[PDB]
């Protein structure tokens, strides 16, 4: 149901709930990730999306399951709007760094800077939509 | 170019060297501790060398390169920091200590094991436990934990630690490990025996199984047992004995039950007497042992010395324990009048008329018949002919009497030994079994114990059969490693990876096809007007003419097989290596079957336990059917590997005995697995040891990063060969020796290397930028899936 690039940059998404690297993701990781960018699940809500797709039933999630256990343009959206924590249609450089240390990234203000610069097409210090896009497939 | 190499070392099994010149098949060798001593070796025998001496890593296949003398390598520095336990893959490596790490083994080493990955801890038999624990409660599969070792090297304290872990982690405690443990004493007075080797050798094979119920709760245990040796019971060379049994009784056994049971001196025994007739004593339980029951080779030589065993100890402890698992003294004294039967049943010889027993052996006869519950005509009738039918196939045929000859007579007697002897064994193990009992359950994990892979300047029949058995499992091993890592390749998304494999059902066939194989066609020598071993032997030759794995012994290397003729021996290719028969005998071992007038004649003992006990196919059928009984076994559960390892042969503490060592994991089948290994990725590390190991040679940018995009950042930079090097989901997987080559990339050219580094900068910016932001998506989704759950 998705092209092996997608699956390829879930793969990396998936490396970030998986914090200690054993390949597999936890109740406590998934909500954990989940809360850093704002959401509030409950204990049972997260074990009971982990059950359904279980299939194996060790009570951990692999990358397969994770897959499974993931209208479309407007999540690509909300997750711009994640970003730009003030939704002035921008995201700024200051804003990268507020999800960047939720999230748990290391890094320097001339490193979020770069990344800031490298994304920005047009050239005004700041990141929209536009290129957001462009930069979530490459 | 200057790397060190291991080059062959007759006591350390290898030595660091540097190569010095070439030859057509060999290598010349300068040894890094002498200036000059160069010498010369196969150049198979070579392996290269970690550069880091004194790197020591938890799983061999962190090596930079994977072989024999790596490994070796590795666990001897594991070995001299008392870390016994070092992994291959899954695979358990135990060396013996020779003394007691109690901190390893406490309550709390214990909990921490606990729901643990194999990995996530330092190696260790508890997490090989827990393994096949959580497999069991998972797939719903009863696991088997398959060890090899020799005689010694600590399978028996392994065996415990697996024990005590499951039955403290997942039951109610010290109750079923106690039970399952105090029984020992008796199993091994019946089943094991002094040999060449080994002063406490078992002769059978051994799965202790602990059961659970659908809770995965322990519920009790039971102990399944194969392949007791026969032979032994009438025979054995000079310095080996029979089983242990018999010496405790007649070391230690009060002079009533010695009158009662007519004992004396095991010279005095046929099925004894061909042994060494020898106690284990020391100066102190020497002077308990009445002198009525000291051989003459006792009596000149002294005491057989152990710091364990001592038959009249043993007796003593033997006795308390059956006493401690409510073995009463009538059913004990059953025990001991059965084996002591069984040794007057040997005594008894014959002679040409068909034969009669001879005059001389009318005592013996008396006692045996007694002794059994026998009446003593129908046992000189029953062991001098046998009962025919007139005719064959279907005819009207009637019962006649055949006298047997005396050769027959013979073997009719030790036919009788045999299956008395192991009916009684079935007996004992049953026995134990009623320690521990339980009603149902759902799985098991089981301990398998059994004698391993081995070979002597002389080889006869009894080897041929331990080594086939050895074959076989090593055969099992290699399928399920070799399963294990293919799996393994697709968890870690390496995509398409066919393992090249060969396989040694080759050898397998050469031993057991129906018809033409070896043990086929000794049977078939039966059957022949006049069988001998040389015509079975060059029968095998002829039919084997274009095999592999099959050479006369003349082709041996080795001088001492030079002047055997072709008919009178051959050499197997074994897994573990070459290994040269000498035929003489195979026939006569061949044969043990005991003709059925005599068997109906035991069964119907006036004697209820010798009832009790009881209520034409050749000895090496047996083996294979018993064998392969053992096999499906093994191939109904989930499998897990420990090779225990004796590193010395004195039980000394601190004492790595590098060549003795090398033969063990050659004897073991570990250089077996390593080589199947190299058709895969035997080498890989994990993205956080890569991290704390390239680091340092990386800009202060990408030291921030996580270890996976870290590892990511690099393994682009460096624009590695797709099919050398695998980025999987937890780990980078290497082809044979590429993590070397991965290494040296990283120190030979740091100008190379900085320019690109910095070049991946837009790859590495784009990368990480994607992964923040397909997380986000994903968190999206899963806040998502709750409400569409939820609608
Ligand atoms: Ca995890
Ligand atoms: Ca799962
Ligand atoms: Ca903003
Ligand atoms: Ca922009």
């Amino acid at each position: 149901q998705l092209t092996e690039e997608q699956i390829a940059e879930f793969k990396e998404a998936f490396s970030l709930f998986d914090k200690d690297g054993d390949g597999t993701i936890t109740t406590k990781e998934l909500g954990t990730v989940m809360r850093s960018l704002g959401q509030n699940p409950t204990e049972a809500e997260l074990q009971d999306m982990i059950n359904e797709v279980d299939a194996d039933g060790n009570g951990t999630i692999d990358f397969p399951e994770f897959l499974t256990m993931m209208d479309s343009e407007e999540e690509i959206r909300e997750a711009f709007r994640v970003f730009d924590k003030d939704g002035n249609g921008f995201i700024s450089a200051a804003e990268l760094r507020h999800v960047m240390t939720n999230l748990g990234e290391k890094l320097t203000d001339e490193e979020v800077d770069e990344m800031i610069r490298e994304a920005d097409i047009d050239g005004d210090g700041q990141v929209n939509y536009e290129e957001f896009v462009t930069m979530m497939t490459s | 170019d200057g790397k060190p190499v291991w080059a062959p070392h007759p006591t350390d099994g290898f030595q660091v060297g540097n190569i010095v010149d070439i030859g057509p098949d060999s290598l010349t060798i300068e040894p890094l501790n002498q200036k000059g001593k160069t010498f010369l070796a196969l150049i198979n025998q070579v392996f290269p060398a970690e550069e880091d001496s004194k790197k020591d890593v938890e799983d061999n296949c962190s090596l930079m390169y994977l072989n024999e003398a790596t490994l070796l390598h590795n666990i001897k520095v594991r070995y001299s920091k008392d870390r016994i336990y070092t992994y291959v893959a899954n695979i358990l490596i135990a060396v013996n200590p020779y003394f007691d790490i109690p901190k390893i083994y406490s309550s709390e080493t214990i909990k921490s094991y606990q729901g643990k990955s194999l990995g996530t801890m330092p190696p260790h038999v508890f997490a090989i436990a827990d393994k096949a624990f959580r497999d069991m409660k998972v797939l719903k599969l009863s696991q088997s934990i398959i060890v090899s070792g020799e005689s010694g090297a600590g399978k028996t304290e392994n065996t415990k630690f697996v024990l005590r872990y499951l039955t403290e982690s997942y039951g109610t405690g010290q109750d079923i490990y106690d039970r399952i443990v105090e029984a020992n004493p008796l199993l091994e007075a019946f089943g094991n025996a002094k040999t060449v080797r080994n002063n406490n050798s078992s002769r059978f094979g051994k799965f202790v199984e602990i059961h659970f119920n659908e809770k995965s709760s322990v519920v009790g245990g039971f102990v399944s047992h194969y392949l007791l040796e026969k032979s032994r019971i009438c025979v054995q060379g000079k310095e080996e004995r029979n089983y242990h049994i018999f010496y405790r009784l007649c070391a230690g056994a009060s002079e009533d039950i010695r009158e009662r049971l007519h004992l004396s001196s095991p010279d005095n025994f046929r099925y004894l007497n061909r042994g060494c007739t020898r106690y284990f004593a020391n100066k102190e339980t020497d002077k308990q042992i009445l002198q009525n029951r000291k051989s003459p080779e006792y009596l000149k030589a002294g005491s057989l010395k152990d710091p364990l065993l001592d038959d009249h100890g043993d007796f003593i402890r033997m006795c308390t324990a059956m006493k401690k698992i409510g073995l009463d003294d009538e059913e004990k004294l059953d025990l001991f009048r059965v084996v002591a039967g069984v040794l007057h049943l040997g005594n008894i010889d014959f002679e040409e008329a068909g034969c009669n027993l001879k005059n001389k052996s009318t005592q013996a006869l008396e006692y045996c018949a007694e002794l059994l519950g026998l009446d003593q005509d129908d046992l000189r009738v029953s062991l001098t002919t046998r009962v025919m039918l007139t005719t064959a196939g279907g005819a009207k045929g009637t019962v006649i009497k055949v006298p047997l000859k005396v050769e027959q007579a013979n073997n009719a007697r030790d036919a009788l030994a045999k299956t008395v002897y192991s009916h009684l064994f079935d007996h004992v193990v049953n026995r134990v079994n009623q320690c521990f009992p339980f009603e149902t359950s759902s799985y098991f994990i089981g301990v398998l114990d059994i004698a391993g892979f081995e070979y002597f300047e002389h080889n006869s029949f009894e080897q041929f059969c331990i080594n086939y058995c050895n074959e076989k499992l090593q055969q099992f091993f290699n399928e399920r490693i070799l399963k294990e890592e293919q799996e393994l390749y697709q968890k870690e998304g390496l995509g398409v990876n066919e393992v090249h494999y060969v396989d040694n059902q080759d050898c397998i066939d050469l031993i057991e096809a129906r018809l033409v194989g070896i043990l086929d066609i000794l049977d078939e020598e039966n059957r022949l007007p006049q069988p001998s071993d040389q015509h079975f032997t060059s029968a095998v030759h002829q039919k084997h003419k274009d095999h592999f794995r099959l050479s006369i012994p003349r082709k041996s290397k080795l001088a001492i097989h030079r002047n055997i003729r072709d008919d009178e021996g051959f050499i197997i290719r074994h897994f573990a290596g070459a290994v040269c028969y000498e035929t003489t005998q195979f026939v006569e071992k061949n044969n043990d079957a005991l003709h059925m007038s005599l068997e109906s004649l035991i069964c119907e003992s006036r004697d209820k336990f010798i009832r009790e006990l009881f209520e034409f196919i050749s000895v090496g059928n047996k083996f294979k059917t018993q064998l392969n009984l053992l096999l499906d076994k093994l191939r109904s559960t989930g499998a897990s590997f420990i090779r225990c390892i004796k590193p010395n042969l004195k039980m000394t503490s601190h004492h790595f005995e590098g060549a003795q060592i090398l033969s063990q994991l050659q004897c073991s089948g570990m250089v077996s697995v390593l080589d199947l290994m190299q058709g895969g990725f035997p080498s890989r590390a994990s993205f956080h040891e890569l991290y704390n190991m390239y680091k340092k040679y990386m800009p202060d940018k990408l030291a921030r990063l996580d270890p996976r995009l870290f590892c990511k950042a690099l393994f682009k930079a460096l624009g590695l060969n797709e099919i050398d090097y695998k980025f999987g989901l937890t780990k980078v997987f290497f082809r044979p020796g590429k993590f070397a080559e991965f290494d040296q990339i990283m120190k030979s050219d740091p100008d190379h290397l900085a320019e690109l580094v910095k070049r991946v900068n837009h790859w590495l910016i784009c990368s990480r930028w994607k992964k923040v932001q397909w997380c986000s998506l994903s968190v999206i989704k899963l806040k998502n899936k709750i409400k569409y759950r939820a609608e």
